[PDB]
């Protein structure tokens, strides 16, 4: 129990996939010109 | 130790370059006038031309075994 | 970390292999998950930050336990966390950039100074 919680708190070989992030900051639209599902959900007055 | 004998012999400049470029006992024989043992030169340039003398995965696990298995009057010794 | 700090303190110089052997497994463990950038989340970004920050405390209560022993293991883990910058470059609104960078730049210095000491 004790080695199997450990694992869980510090997970090795389980958590990474490829190493692979581009490491990119993303940026977000925030122009209002255009309409769709996902800017009118952050975008409010219409 | 052994350089200033060798500065004692005087033809040993000539002999040796030559010896490195495998310069043929004709030209040798037109300018030096001492008798070059021929099998010694031979021998020479034979032991002069002796010349016995996944790509992530990878990164993970060549950074543990190469960072850390921990491998337990100027140079002139080259 | 604060259990283990006061481990290592507890236990300076004095030398043990228990707690050698409890340290080695620990730091073997959350190892791999050192300075990895995977999916870019603050939450996933602020908790592998204290994974940094617990990492670095394993490292230096393991050489505080073990001091002045010229240990093998214990130097062959350490020798890991000094090298390789790993983070965000590498394989695994200009001042806006250069705060981007600065706060890079600060994490590899607290990952230095660590196992340094």
């Amino acid at each position: 129990g004790i080695n199997k919680v450990l694992d869980h708190l510090a997970p090795s070989e389980l958590i990474k996939p490829v190493k692979s992030c581009h490491n990119k900051p993303s940026v977000l639209v925030l122009d209002d010109r255009i309409v769709d599902a996902a800017t009118k959900d952050l975008y409010v007055n219409g | 130790f052994v350089k200033p004998y060798f500065q004692e012999r005087k033809h040993l400049v000539n002999v040796l370059l030559y010896a490195m470029l495998d310069l043929p006992e004709e030209e040798l024989k037109e300018k030096i006038n001492f008798n070059v043992d021929m099998k010694a030169l031979l021998s020479l340039v034979d032991t002069l031309h002796d010349s016995d003398i996944i790509r992530h995965a990878m990164l993970y696990e060549h950074i543990l075994n190469y960072y850390i298995a921990w491998v337990p009057k100027s140079s002139y010794i080259k | 970390a604060g259990r283990i700090l006061a481990m290592g303190i507890r236990f300076a110089s004095t030398g043990n292999l228990k707690i050698r052997n409890i340290l080695l497994s620990l730091v073997d463990k959350f190892l791999p998950l050192y300075q990895y950038p995977g999916k870019q989340n603050l939450d996933f970004r602020l908790t592998i930050s204290v994974i940094n920050v617990l990492t670095n405390v394993i490292v230096v209560s393991l050489s505080m336990v073990m001091c002045a022993s010229g240990d093998l293991e214990v130097l062959r883990r350490v020798k890991y966390l000094h090298e390789v910058a790993s983070g965000p470059y590498s394989d695994l609104s200009d001042p806006t950039a250069y705060l981007e960078d600065k706060k890079d730049i600060d994490d590899h210095y607290g990952k230095f100074i660590s196992t340094n000491l």
